[PDB]
DNA sequence: GCGACCTGCCCCTTTAAGAGCACCCCCCTCC
DNA sequence: GGAGGGGGGTGCTCTTAAAGGGGCAGGTCGC
């Protein structure tokens, strides 16, 4: 799976002990945010830590994470380290989603400003350095799919970026329920089957008297029958199955702020207030750094 | 403090109404016949005319958008209590009215009026409004028609 | 159990004159005449200056999760949380079994306000009145304890300790605790304009309790005998006792299903005081408005007849083992009442949408002329 | 503050006639007169015929850790154990500040019996009195709350949440909780013959408080004037008000370090009653005999001067926020007293060896004429 | 030749608003 | 003291019309 929780745990332990060293020297005794009065210390083991402490540590970890040689980490690899940390938390009983939950909103902002400046690196030889975070890393880490409303929203955004080729928040807001037309494919491969796909007209032009309009131009969604879990069509259908009935058919927005509390059998997962520009920008920078999105951007951009 | 019930009729021509108490006779006469007045709704474009002072206060509700009545079940907002009372019938699933020919049950008299067209009954109706010959059965229905439609306005 | 038949003192070797309610100075204002002052005292004991901790350079949930009830108090191990609540009410119903069940339900209702549907442990505080004779103590207290344990059993928890002390008045209560993951309880701090409040139990239980105890005092009954017949008082008392002895487990479970933003309980301070306390907690600038006030049948008439004693129309009448004031979106609320009336598990009960949520300054009011809904005594 | 001037009504504008203890009817006969009945009531509360569940083919701790106090309830997560306690003591001293401190200490002392040296959360039941003036309530209750919170600081925890009620008598108490790992609490079940019991606090607090309450009224002081004077009661009363406001954190911590088998707190039921209750959950078939009792200064003669109302020598005399009745081996115990007398951190306090553990019938008894060792206040 | 899609028109139901009576509340009253 | 009159404002039942969603039925384009 090329995802190593051990590396994330080790980096966290190194940073935690390093900070604890400085915590005593400052001689500023500040209590921990737990019921019992204790000196604020960062537990070396991730699992036995409070939400506030973990959030504050991951916030500082962005700027104080140090490589094995003592050099600061690159923006392309801090995201991988944090993904490994989250995988460690998930596989040890914790239910905290360090990227989506409201308590960790502070963490994402700092991670966001670290990741925004990133650009693909070109070596002196010439070839571009491939990113260290891949799609399977997100899939295995449960940052994509249909586990929680935020994860499903991020999955739809990721698929839209990959296929429809949306590469900027300002350009990416244009998407709406109405203009995203669903049309069952006219030609199934065999009469027994019935192919389905989703399309979007991302072409910008005068669009006057059938000009600039053609069937082969507007961006399209494929369908994955090999693994239904990752199928874009299934996730889109699930998304529309949980959004409120009133939202469908409106031109203003496509992404809805997930409801704070949701249960396994909750009919509705999303509110009717579209996600703010800040959140869309925060969760779009994290999905450009991924490798497959970079390849998709290059292929369409190149031609 | 309820006084004993007696019935007194407004002897004035054109008003054959009989009231539940002698007390109410004075109020009826004063507020209906003797008090001849004209008012204008303050709204810039309403252009309506109401002789009573009670009616205007109700009319102000129409022009504004203050909804102070909330349904128990669907949390829908209404402007008057009786509108809510009619709405609640949807949630309780009760159909009080019923046609006397085909046994067709409805929730409101507006639905029944539509059904009577199938069982053509306007033939036996005698009343009708002078303007557009509406062919009503009873008398006060003509007043309701003149109020909702053919309105008296400036 | 006393559910099969009404508690008869003679059946348990008790005299006819005996009544459990005689061991409390009942009053129309409840167990707290100066409601405002007790709010100040509760704020004083809750408020802690060290908990701010320079905000921890971030925005995280507080130890006093909402500052008014059901403190969360995050722990060390496993990042779990410790939601814990306490409550105490003096006897208000003649039946000891039902009174113990009511005390247990009141103790548990605080947790169900936060969405917690499971209790690991519960404690009980049982107080025996000085005036009660020895022959009565060993005949009523076992019934109270049996009712408390039965209520705990229905809640999936066990009473496994407590304390017993002497008191001039019988004091009945407990303490409920639960250690839960961060995703098992709804922290009632979210609220957005457009939501609609939902209530799970009718109001006016205190009026029904007080009137039923006025059937033995000739001076008081003649004042109120005009407006309400004895049969109405009997059925209202029965309904209030049954309602007050009912758990909100189903409501708490459904809270998660229908995306609840905030919730509370109506135990004490009336409906207006609890809404006001809840409004201050909301992060956004939202003020509640209550248009409907479901009341037990015929109790509103008594409430207005007695004068400035209860004031249900003002939302100040205290309640015991009250319902939940849940803030849900409009369509979820529309569905919420439908499911709670006929649950899949069965044994449903009605719920009402009593108001709306609008942009304001973190306050709660009641319209000038609330639409009093008379809930019938169903079955 | 601890050494600050005692609560003076004139200083805080209250009239000289004010007296905090006046709000309750102190009963020198006992903390709760029907103790033999109330112990049965508490046993009924703690009893559960279903917790055994065929014993589950194991000698694991029951759902109740000992079935008497400080229930150890296993949790669903990480094999953690939930430990809770609750106490409710009416005012017995005239300083509101120390009363909150004493209430907090009494609530906590149950945990320190099981070795838990850390507390996670603490509630508080603060019941104001009907027979209390409006100004008195505003000038008394805040002091009690502040004292309780300050005592929480020394305990290493915080007071978050609680409840407030109206009660003819002032009621002060709370619930202390702790989610602790299996290697953090000492289960009182274990014990072995050849051990010696240790008491960390002196006896006779009830006698001192009652006698100091008797100073005001002149018709009762006369019959005890011969045995002691008012100066002797002042020192004894001050000492009792100082010991019963002292936490047992040091006792709890040293319990682990010295291989303590079992321990319990002497609160309410008296030393004899608490020792007997301790002997009822020992795996071994052992019994306790007390050959020595450390009664407060001059508080042994006074009980004789009051006939059989107190009964301190018989061990039935109640105590509040009493010490710990730790059972240690002979070799370890001698060092435990030495360590507690002269701690490295400071705040020295004395402990005594009172009795021996001998094979018997799982019950505790006191010798015919226990020796009384007089403890005088330190300087 | 058959179908999908857009749109128009009618059907039946629900919401909105006026009419008037019975009622309450307050105030005043001269016998 | 007082029951009766005057003045005012209001809820409730009835009635009608207007708005609206659903469904049947055309004309146009595609296969
Ligand atoms: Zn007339
Ligand atoms: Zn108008
Ligand atoms: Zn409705
Ligand atoms: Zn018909
Ligand atoms: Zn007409």
């Amino acid at each position: 799976n090329s995802l190593k929780p051990e590396e994330g745990l080790e980096v966290w332990k190194n940073w935690a002990q390093t900070k604890n060293a400085e915590l005593e020297k400052d001689a500023q005794n500040r209590l921990a945010p737990i019921g019992r009065r204790q000196l604020l210390r960062f537990q070396e083991d991730l699992i036995s830590s409070a939400v506030a402490e973990l959030n504050y540590g991951l916030c500082l970890m962005t700027r104080e994470a140090r490589n094995g040689e003592g050099e600061p980490y690159d923006p392309d690899v801090l995201y991988y380290i944090f993904l490994c940390i989250q995988k460690y938390l998930f596989e040890n009983g914790r239910v905290d989603d360090i990227f989506s939950d409201l308590y960790y909103v502070r963490f994402t902002e700092w991670l966001h400003e670290v990741l925004k400046d990133v650009q693909p690196r070109v070596t002196p030889l010439g070839y571009v350095l491939p990113s260290h975070v891949t799609e399977e890393m997100l899939w295995e880490c449960k940052q994509l799919g249909a586990h929680s409303p935020s994860t499903l929203l991020t999955t739809l955004m990721f698929f839209n970026t990959k296929y429809f080729l949306l590469k900027t928040v300002d350009q990416h807001m244009k998407l709406a329920f109405s203009k995203v037309l669903r049309q069952t494919k006219k030609n199934p491969s065999n009469p027994k089957d019935k192919s389905t796909s989703i399309r979007y007209l991302k072409a910008l032009g005068i669009h006057q008297t059938g000009q600039k309009v053609t069937d082969d131009m507007y961006a399209e969604q494929t369908e994955n029958p090999e693994n239904p879990l990752r199928c874009p069509i299934k996730l889109y259908d699930f998304y529309l199955f949980k959004c409120p009935q009133s939202v469908k058919g409106r031109n203003d927005t496509f992404y809805l702020t997930p409801e704070p509390v949701v249960a396994p059998n909750s009919p509705i997962w999303y509110s009717v207030q579209p996600i703010s520009r800040e959140q869309m920008g925060q969760m779009l920078t994290r999905i450009l750094v991924i490798r497959e999105i970079q390849e998709a951007i290059a292929v369409a951009n190149a031609s | 403090k309820k006084p004993p019930i007696q019935y007194v009729r407004c002897e004035m021509e054109g008003c054959g109404t009989v009231l539940a108490h002698p007390r109410y006779l004075q109020h009826h006469i004063k507020y209906q016949h003797l008090l001849k007045k004209k008012y204008v709704c303050p709204h810039p474009s309403c252009g309506r005319l109401f002789r009573l002072q009670k009616q205007l206060l109700r009319h102000a509700k129409h022009h504004t958008d203050q909804r102070d009545y909330i349904c128990e079940y669907c949390a829908r907002a209404f402007k008057s209590s009786h509108n809510l009372a009619v709405h609640r019938m949807i949630h309780t699933g009760e159909k009080p009215l019923q046609c006397e020919i085909c046994g067709f049950t409805c929730r409101q008299k507006a639905s029944l009026n539509w059904h009577m067209k199938k069982h053509d009954a306007d033939s036996f109706y005698q009343f009708s409004c002078n303007i557009c010959g509406k062919k009503f059965e009873k008398k006060d229905s003509v007043v309701a028609h003149k109020a909702k439609s053919h309105p008296e306005v400036l | 159990m006393s559910t099969r038949e009404s508690f008869n003192p003679e059946s348990y070797e008790l005299d006819k004159s005996f009544r459990l309610t005689r061991f409390t100075e009942l009053k129309g204002t409840g167990c707290k005449v100066p409601q405002d002052v007790l709010q100040k005292l509760l704020e004083s004991l809750q408020e802690n200056h060290f908990q701010e901790d320079e905000q921890f350079l971030g925005a995280v949930m507080p130890r006093l999760g909402i500052g008014m009830d059901t403190c969360v108090i995050p722990l060390r191990h496993g990042g779990l949380s410790l939601v814990q609540t306490t409550d105490y009410i003096y006897p208000i119903v003649d039946d000891p079994y039902m009174m113990g069940r009511i005390a247990c339900a009141n103790v548990l209702s605080d947790l169900y306000a936060m969405g917690v549907t499971e209790c690991d442990n519960m404690l009980m505080l049982l107080g025996v009145s000085n005036k009660m004779t020895d022959r009565e103590r060993d005949k009523v207290m076992p019934l109270i304890i049996q009712g408390f344990k039965d209520a705990a059993e229905e809640a999936g928890t066990s009473v496994t300790g407590g304390q017993t002390v002497l008191n001039p008045w019988i004091v009945l209560g407990g303490v409920a605790t639960t250690v839960c993951q961060p995703n098992e309880f709804i922290m009632p701090d979210n609220a957005v304009p457009g939501d609609v409040l939902v209530l799970t139990k009718p109001l006016g239980t205190q009026v029904a309790v007080a009137v039923h105890q006025w059937l033995d005092i000739p001076e008081k009954w003649n004042k109120i005998k005009l407006v309400v017949t004895q049969e109405d008082v009997e059925l209202a008392y029965q309904e209030a006792m049954m309602n007050m002895a009912r758990l909100n487990r189903t409501a708490a479970g459904l809270m998660h299903t229908f995306n609840a933003h905030a919730a509370t309980d109506i135990t004490g301070f009336g409906i207006l005081g609890h809404a006001q306390n809840l409004a201050k907690q909301q992060r956004n600038e939202v003020s509640f408005v209550i248009h409907n006030l479901p009341v037990l049948a015929k109790m509103a008439a008594v409430s207005k007849a007695c004068g400035n004693m209860f004031g249900l129309m003002h939302g100040t009448c205290p309640e015991t083992s009250g319902g939940l004031l849940i803030c849900l979106p409009r369509e979820q609320a529309a569905r919420f009442c439908a499911e709670i009336k006929s649950p899949k598990y069965g044994e449903g009960h009605q719920a009402w949408i009593i108001g709306i949520v609008e942009k304001g300054n973190r306050t709660a009011r009641i319209i000038d002329k609330p639409r009093i809904i008379e809930v019938a005594p169903q079955v």
